[PDB]
């Protein structure tokens, strides 16, 4: 297991850790989370008590380095560092457990989700989205736009996601305009998949970290990226069968994991009935059909 | 975007544009068969693509061949009106090539953005007037070219014929609505108006008779006068 220690809890906050969250009271004993599973990507997220303008957050992982937590009152924000002197390290979290300052990462044995929401997520792949070579873990917000988003504004802040319009020439060949915009085959298989993607896992991946952010932080670019990742598949008549299944298990434990009260903002109805009641694989998604229709049968 | 009366004059700002209608273009007659059931038969049809400025009217003709063993025809025949216009727009010069394509049905304006990626500053849009151009078959010379080709054909007409030496294009458009909305309307009727009179003869070179000025104003009163009677008719008013 691993640890991400907290110099101090200043201000009153909600603190998330993946799909786990907990209150913590202005200037409250609190320094940081234990027991948290090796082996997996992980994503710490805040939002201040008293303005919950800005929810930030950091994905890291564990095996790359270690990582604590320390409010800037001059930013106005709980900060990721990462600690050099291994000794020092050790020392600090040993006196915070002794003292069981810590909050335990509450992991269920029964429970595989996070494990089934970041399955093809890598923290190499992250940082590549998210450009700032000098830390090993990212920083993400409410408010970063896309590259796509920036195109239609510092880049140096931005999600460079992999930008898919179905009306570019990269997605039609001339001499075959209504075969490729009527079937996306083409720009799935030849274009992302063996040109930009390299395999179906990297593809997946970028789609995982693109519904995590739009959930963890409200993030407009993320969602939009996420419904034109499963648009795009959807949309293609011709797909890998393995694909076909993962995308059902993908989407799936997504679906049942999207708070309830938020499903307004979170899917679009438009793309969601086009992908299981219109598009070519409207047959091939029966898990993420049926849980859909089950638990928001009111947006179809 | 798309246009209205808030602008009587954007759709006529000053740059070259087109009117692409594709009503025409895939045509059939259904009729029985032998066992009872149903089938189509297609017919030669035809793209209507206009200058509303000069009146030049580039008539691609559809030759029934173009649907030989072809699926989802009338899907199709949207894509083959945008490949036809996209293939015209690079035949022109640079210097006569539109800024502007206007398609008078929504269904059209995919297919046409996709053929016209290639061209990014031409504008495609839709427009909320309602414009007769299916009718353009009522008129006798178009119908005859459509009806003999053997093969894919393109036909150039003006279908102001000489108006524009004595009316502005304002004029000669609003004329052209008006003869084709009463076509569409009541075509005997439009068409007994248009040729009564043995001693107004249309040159061969031309589409339409050669009235006067005052001749014109009278058959347009009586294109106006036959609209309103069957709008009458229809509503029982
Ligand atoms: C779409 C509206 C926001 C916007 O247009 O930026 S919203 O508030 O419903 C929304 C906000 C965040 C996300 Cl992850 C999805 C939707
Ligand atoms: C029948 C009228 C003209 C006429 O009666 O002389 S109209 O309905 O065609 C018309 C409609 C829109 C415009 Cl931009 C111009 C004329």
């Amino acid at each position: 297991m691993n640890t991400v220690p907290f110099t101090s809890a200043p201000i009153e906050v909600t603190i998330g850790i993946d799909q786990y969250s907990f209150n913590v009271k202005e200037n409250q004993p609190f320094h940081g989370i234990k027991d948290i599973p090796i082996g997996h990507v992980h994503v710490i997220h805040f939002q201040h008590a008293d303005n919950s303008s800005m929810r930030y957050g950091y994905w890291f992982d564990c095996r790359m380095g270690n990582f604590y937590i320390q409010y800037d009152p001059k930013d106005g924000l709980y900060k990721m560092m990462e600690e050099r002197d291994g000794a020092k390290f050790e020392n600090i979290v040993h006196n915070f457990k002794e003292r069981q300052m810590m909050v335990s990462y509450p992991k269920i044995d029964e429970d595989d989700t996070w494990y089934n929401l970041t399955e093809f997520v890598q923290m190499d792949k992250i940082r590549k989205i998210v450009r700032k070579d000098e830390n090993q873990f990212s920083y993400v917000d409410s408010s970063m736009t896309t590259v796509q988003e920036n195109e239609l504004s510092d880049p140096a802040h931005s999600l460079n996601y992999t930008v898919i319009n179905f009306k570019s020439r990269e997605a039609i060949r001339p001499g075959h305009e209504m075969e490729d915009f009527l079937d996306k085959s083409y720009y799935l298989n030849t274009v992302m998949l063996q040109g930009i993607f390299k395999n179906s896992s990297n593809y997946f991946g970028e789609l995982q970290f693109a519904f995590l952010n739009a959930m963890f932080f409200g993030n407009y670019g993320s969602s939009l990226q996420w419904h034109a990742m499963i648009e795009l598949i959807c949309s293609s008549a011709t797909v890998p069968k393995h694909m076909l299944d993962k995308l059902d298990e993908i989407l799936y434990y997504q679906i049942k994991t999207l708070p309830e009260q938020y499903s307004d903002i979170l899917l679009n109805e438009r793309v969601w009935n086009i992908c299981l009641y219109s598009s070519f694989q409207k047959n091939s998604l029966h898990n993420t059909e049926k849980i859909m229709e089950n638990k928001y049968p009111e947006l179809l | 975007g798309a246009m209205n009366s808030s602008n009587y004059a954007e759709l006529f700002n000053n740059d070259i544009k087109l009117f692409v209608d594709d009503t025409n273009v895939y045509r059939v007659t259904v009729h029985k068969t032998f066992e009872g059931n149903v089938a189509t038969k297609a017919i030669n049809g035809c793209i209507f693509t206009l200058n509303p400025k000069t009146g030049h009217l580039f008539l691609k003709i559809i030759h029934t061949s173009v649907w030989a063993g072809q699926k989802r025809l009338s899907q199709l025949a949207k894509w083959k009106t945008a490949e036809e216009v996209s293939a015209l727009v690079r035949s022109l010069p640079k210097e006569e090539q539109p800024k502007q394509i206007i398609v008078t049905r929504k269904a059209m304006l995919d297919p046409l953005e996709v053929h016209m990626l290639d061209f990014p500053n031409i504008a495609i849009r839709p427009t909320e007037l309602r414009l007769p151009f299916s009718a353009a078959m009522s008129i006798d010379k178009l119908s005859d070219v459509v009806m003999k080709a053997t093969e894919p054909q393109m036909v150039l007409f003006n279908i102001y014929d000489d108006w524009l030496d004595r009316i502005s294009s304002y004029t000669a458009f609003s004329r052209l609505t008006l003869l084709l909305r009463a076509l569409k309307t009541n075509e005997e009727s439009a068409k007994m108006i248009l040729l009564s009179d043995p001693t107004i003869t249309i040159k061969s070179y031309h589409l339409w008779p050669s009235f006067t000025d005052e001749q014109w104003i009278t058959i347009e009163s009586q294109m106006r006068d036959l609209i309103l009677t069957e709008y009458g008719r229809k509503y029982n008013v």
